[PDB]
């Protein structure tokens, strides 16, 4: 399974750009792809979505009309058109597959991410800015937010992103865990909040942890970014 | 839509549908407050109120006996749905949760309450009958004389208590678990508000607001019971987690080969709906699980049967397939017409008159022995002996996968006669 | 009636019935006009009109999403009937057809209109609520004040909109395709008028005027939808082409032969109704397809399965039959009582107590091992272990075709043991 | 309750239930007297009475043809119940019995009458509409002018005739044989009086008084017909002769053994309920025959299939069983979850993701290939690929009968493949 | 499949006569039977009918009372008793097996006709008196009916009868066609009138063509009879 | 199949006595059980009942609270504890099975009886006091009851008890008959009275006959006891 990307070249401030994402290894016609924007040094941002057959396609309030999305199931490709680029669009773009359990709420989680492509020009949830410590003792990360983010019943997912690496799904559907992730990490949701507990930290297992939960006003918020460092 | 007639197994596969698969339940707990009808009494003769008060008391005392209780379990979609609903119903039955719900609903008509189980429910109070009973009814019936000559209260109480009586009738007839959300448990305004309060994306909200008449059929209502004077019951609205993924319906007719007056035929048992939740084909055997409204097909994931992706080979080449296709071989076939969504495939054998014809030209042509596919564009009526079938009027792309029938090449002299759970790759080698 | 107990296969065949086979459909398009209820508004409190106006608005808004969209198809009688109805429904949905129907029904209460498809339908207008709403409901609601003190219009509106609310409830519960013609879709007067307007012979007219309670069950209704303010929906009355032809019902019980504790039994799968449309035996496997009302049996030709006339040999001699007779064989049998229309045949084996007795004599006798036929004249009650069955009280001609059971001569020690689908002629030789 | 997971055959047997088996019927003949509505006529416009009088006349004339004529017979519980009811209905239809019943009910509201058949019935008169029609309606409509301005009569008639209209609707929709006792045929007071009048022991009376909505669903109503102006119809309440005897529900899942990609699986057919009427195990296959209300299970002895006491050996050791135990075998199995009353047994094979997890810990663990039993204490949610099942919240004693799976020792490479009703002691030796 | 009708001879006026059809070759108890008389030199006229099991019997208005019909399924026979027959009953009587499709309307069409027996004693649908033309080209035959004839939805059936020959079913159920009839013949119906076309008229196609749909007041009304001929 | 009785020892007035009944040969957990006491010289009398799972238990309206009944299905045993028995409790006690057809009315009949044990200290139905005659002809016994026992729809059963012998079921469910009973015995219930006819009685028919029905007030009423004699 891989989502190769192309089309991320230098653009003048006000041109047009095509981003293509070719997915190999799964049925492209049954998964609702998404696009995620990551600024050079800031948190992840959700920009656009697409249904499994292009019937529905939501956009972020900062990219409505300005951007557009499409897909071709015959060639298994996903395309993003950016017109009239601004000065705040310099970032790396990931094409991410999405799945939704839907048992309690529809809060899609991006389990598989692309490598990302550079793009350059010439009620949001928030969490702890950083946390430190030593290997051994447990550390906790809290992702707050209420009303529509988590007070509406939407689940909370946690992604771990190493520096200069594609984000990886760490916790999905509140407190569950995917295969390949050690039981070292734990997660929980209480009221309108979230908690990720890491006990027995490794020196090499420090990265940025982001919380994502669907929001009624604007779809797919992301956390501000918790910087975990180990002495 | 797009229908392909697979001549190899004499079947029709119709693609172009879009899935709407129910994945979860959303709980809306209604607390229909009746009032102190039990304390009120009538001693005189009929007064248009004593009869209605007696009916209300009978309904309230009838609801006490049949509270929807834990079932015997099962494996179907309805059994799983009932078990899931009763899981929250038993948590609601506890005094703490019901007291908290009634307390928060005392001041406001809506609550968003988190149970001790951890699930979130929407509490709704429809206390309109209680208001009338506690303000207007008790005012005119201070004594045991119910023969008030205003005639306003009688018709007003007839209007107000209709919903309660309908709810009682539904819950008594269905033994506490109604099969669908009626117009009495949950009105249009309450349905719209509950949909707007659901934790779901914009697409599902729009789809359920457009197909509002299917949300009332994919859900159901469970009776928590009568606590004090309030009839408390939960409505389980569906939550379509998986939406707008490709689906296709497969229909089959017996494909036959005949010699010396003896027939030998194969019929596919893998008929019904197939969908794709997330990279995994799901097959629904009973046609009552999945139902279509236009191009969308609504299904319940509880009744789905997971099928490996290798089953797609069953619509390409079954003679040399690797995945075992589920077909049954038998002799002395049955002449019948299977109405595909676009066209129709007819399989008539022995001495059976077969013909197709339009509404203007007349009898267009006769059918050669063997099963044949008839589009709804080149024909309008199919006659088998005396029975007449009218084809559909929908438009789509019809294709024919040309080839040789499988049963024509497997020695129609004799067969092992396997009928229930059989394969063509191994059983009929 | 006349019932013969064939002891060769231990099965009762009851003849003497008369067919009433539904061959066609007749379309009665009702246009229930509601009026300009949407424009009217109430801002005051509940005045016995605002509540009912809100209910009417909710019903009208709900009817929009319950349009009977095209189904997924199938092979049963209900699927074919639904497809045939939707074939005319889609033609009616066109703007020209509905406009012409409403134009012709504006002046008169009945129309006989030919559609562009070529079919002829009867257009009926039931615009009674619309007139009241238009003239004398709106006369007192010129302003936004709905608190009129006369109180007569409130109960009048309650009486007038009951039919509309019932229609809305039925079409919402059934998703636009009701299973039968209720008393709300088409009243008795309209049903009689539609029957009198049908193009059929006098005999069918008399039969279905004496049997309205079955015509209301053999038909159904399909909702075209809400156009402007008019709810348009068609009712598909049945047209019984083949009438008064011989029919017979075949019921079977497991006939067994056993030794040394090992059994071998055969049960005829071909149980159910057989009729003769026109020189061709038609077999109805499902017991819900055919319903008996006296000596007449009402059936639908869509669910019928054509069967060759050679199948009559199954009731003469199955041991040396030429036509392949279907039997399901097995060991370790089941003790059960099959209640024939005249008598009853009981098949109890192993350690099962079997007896018959009247209501006065007591226990008449004890049934010997092996299946036996019991008329309703020589006995009145059949006891199997603890279960008690009461026989019918109808009179008829009972016959017993004496002979030797077939399974008694097929080596009860070991038998080929094919159950789901095999024929006794060349599978169990 | 107490559930044992038999690992040998991958089944769950849940004991601890208590039988309530319907053994007999009790006849309550209601005579709903309408009055001389036919003689009364209206010629003016809609006056809130002419419309209602027309509706009453239409209902009365519609009831004439919906007489519950003798059925076609059958072998199921509903067929036997219908035949038993019609046996007394035909005796009632005679002029002598109806005349005697009406004569004894003319003076008093209840009768205990013995028919010529020797059965004892309870005759009930609900003549409230007739009294109003004869006393009030005729007095106000002495002339042909139906536009009385009192408005009391209109609403009073609306209240009084509701029960008659509901009865007409039910009997017309159900063709004279309603499937269950509604709230309109027999109210709560009449149900209590009939139960108190029944010839049964105190315990059965108490049980039937507690569970009023299970007595309203095991009985039914049959329309004798319209005689003169009185609609006479019988109601057949159930009589539970066998009570408080042990019952147990058996559920099964396909147990599999596989190698080199080839599977071999067995699934037990003997799923469903088992009870003990009197020293004789009775097996109910259909889950609709028996309904659970608490720990009690209500069943009908008509649908019961008698099974030998040796069938208990199926839950001990099937590998070396003496009694032949029924198993359906196959290959390429089906992944599914069977929700037992206490826990749930999941059988998922091939490439299907399987897991259990609670509501507060997350995914607890993954399922090893092969069927597994999951109690409701160690897990709260079961995930199969994407489908999510919620387990029950009831408490009980869970046991596991440790052993080796049977299918693990029957050569998974190739197997005889007997599918429909094949034993294990001799078919799969 | 044929009928061997016999039992017709000259009688004194005001007497009685027993005519018999002995049908052999099909299930006589399943097919309805009809009696159709033809005056010498005029068109066909419906006389009587009988149900499949001798339950419902219908008679023509002119033949009501005097004529009675019965059937015996044991020996597969049909009998007509004529009492006090008038002078206008001098006619050739034909047995007719009747079938009805019953899809849109119930109009029985007589496909199998008996040879017929001659009795000597001593709101109708009308069509063109005669159509003539050269061989080779096409001609049209039009049969019009009243509201109860064709305007009630009753399908129209066309029969062709050679001189001195039993008529045969040419076109049944509006525009359909039975086996053995060439595709040269083709008919249609519009509103209240039907019409067929002899596409490629031949020398041997000259005969008498009759139309019959049904009536609400009458029953099985036949056409007036068109006499086509070839030059 | 038989019911061993034990515990019938001498007891002083006002004491306690435990009687045990062990049943062998049938499923003890599916049959209701009953106690029937017979005074030394008078007719049978009902004592107490117990269901198949000890959930419903009814008592005769003469020793409610004074007595208690229980059963254990583990070893298939049943127990009756009599506390503070009076001087009128000296009787032979029989533990009897109970079966109820339940087709028309629920009136259990005592098909299998134990031998009983002797206990000593230190709307009732009635029938003929006695009948006599000679061998060869027919004799009749009439058991009449009020409107609560037979007029309420309850059935009537007839038991025959030899002198110094456990009673044996003779007629059950009005007029039926069990296996092993000669057909010369007949029974018939009419309105409010039952009749037992013995045709051609032998010399071994000299025994008491009891009629048993069910009351709404006091369950399981027995007859007064008729004595037949043979010359
Ligand atoms: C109920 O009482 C309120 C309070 O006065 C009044 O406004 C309303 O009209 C009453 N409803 C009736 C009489 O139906
Ligand atoms: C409204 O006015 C009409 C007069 O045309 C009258 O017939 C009708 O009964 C009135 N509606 C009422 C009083 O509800
Ligand atoms: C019917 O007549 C009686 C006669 O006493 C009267 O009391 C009553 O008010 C009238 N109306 C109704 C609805 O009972």
């Amino acid at each position: 399974v891989q989502l190769v990307e192309s089309g991320g070249g230098l653009v003048k401030p006000g041109g047009s750009l095509r981003l293509s994402c070719a997915a190999s290894g799964f049925t492209f016609s049954s998964y609702s792809m998404n696009w995620v924007r990551q600024a050079p040094g800031k948190g992840l941002e959700w920009v656009s979505s697409i249904s499994a057959s292009s019937s529905y396609s939501d956009y972020a309030d900062s990219a409505k009309g300005r951007f557009t999305i499409s897909r071709d199931n015959a060639k298994t490709s996903l395309f993003l058109q950016m017109n009239s680029l601004r000065a705040e669009d310099t970032a790396i773009y990931f094409c991410a597959r999405a799945r939704a359990t839907g048992y309690s709420s529809i809060t899609p989680y991006f389990d598989i991410w692309g490598q990302g492509t550079l793009v350059t020009v010439s009620s949001v949830v928030t969490q702890t800015p950083s946390v430190s410590g030593a290997p051994g003792q447990r550390v906790t990360i809290s992702c707050t937010g209420s009303s529509s983010n988590i007070g509406a019943g939407y689940d909370v997912h946690w992604y771990q992103q190493l520096p200069g690496t594609a984000p990886k799904l760490l916790i999905y559907d509140n407190n569950n865990r995917p295969s390949g992730v050690p039981d070292r990490f734990s997660a929980s949701k209480s009221g309108t909040s979230a908690s990720l507990a890491i006990t027995g930290l490794q020196a090499e297992d420090e990265a940025d942890y982001y919380c994502q939960s669907y929001d009624r006003n604007l779809s797919g918020v992301f956390g501000t970014g918790t910087k975990v460092t180990v002495l | 839509l797009k229908e392909s007639y697979l001549e190899e197994s004499c079947s029709t596969i119709t693609e172009g549908y879009l899935s709407v698969l129910r994945t979860g339940w959303y709980t809306n707990v209604f607390t229909l407050e009746v009032g102190d009808v039990e304390n009120l009494t009538c001693t005189d003769g009929p007064s248009l109120i004593k009869t209605e008060l007696d009916l209300t008391k009978s309904a309230l005392r009838e609801l006490k006996t049949c509270s929807a209780d834990q079932g015997s379990g099962g494996s179907g979609a309805t059994a799983a749905a009932v078990t899931a609903g009763i899981a929250i119903a038993k948590t609601i039955r506890l005094e703490s949760e019901v007291n908290a719900i009634k307390g928060c609903l005392k001041t406001t008509n809506e609550c968003v309450s988190t149970l001790g189980n951890g699930v979130r429910v929407l509490a709704t109070a429809v206390r309109e009958l209680k208001e009338f009973v506690s303000k207007n009814l008790t005012s005119a019936i201070n004594k045991n004389k119910c023969d008030i000559p205003d005639l306003k209260m009688a018709v007003s109480f007839s209007q107000f208590n209709r919903r309660f009586l309908n709810v009682v009738r539904q819950f008594s007839d269905n033994a506490g678990i109604t099969p669908a959300i009626s117009l009495d448990l949950m009105t249009d305004a309450e349905l719209a508000r509950a949909v707007s309060y659901m934790p779901t994306s914009a697409g599902q909200i729009k789809l359920m607001l457009e197909n509002r008449c299917m949300v009332r059929r994919k859900g159901f209502g469970i009776l928590i019971g009568v606590y004090g004077s309030s009839v408390i019951y939960m409505v389980q609205l569906p939550i379509f987690g998986v939406i707008d993924t490709p689906c296709w319906i497969i229909k089959a007719a017996p494909s036959c080969s005949e010699k010396d007056g003896n027939y030998a035929c194969l019929l596919r048992e893998d008929q019904g709906w197939y969908c794709k939740n997330a990279g995994s084909t799901v097959y629904y055997p009973n046609d009552k699980d999945c139902e279509t409204r236009g191009d969308h097909v609504f299904c319940d994931t509880a009744a789905g049967i997971n099928v490996a992706e290798q089953s797609r080979e069953c619509n390409i080449n079954i003679s040399t397939t690797n995945y075992p296709c589920k077909v049954s071989t038998g002799r002395h076939p049955i002449s019948m017409v299977a109405l595909s969504p676009l066209g129709a495939l007819v399989a008539c054998y022995k001495g059976v008159s077969c013909s197709i014809g339009s509404n203007r030209v007349g009898i267009i042509k006769q059918l050669p022995k063997g099963c044949s596919y008839i589009t709804n564009q080149d024909a309008d009526t199919v006659t088998i002996d005396n029975t007449v079938y009218q084809l559909s009027k929908v438009e789509g792309e019809q294709h024919v996968i040309k080839g040789r029938p499988v049963s024509s090449s497997f020695d129609p002299i004799k067969f092992p006669e396997c009928q229930f759970n059989c394969a063509l790759d191994q059983v009929f080698e």
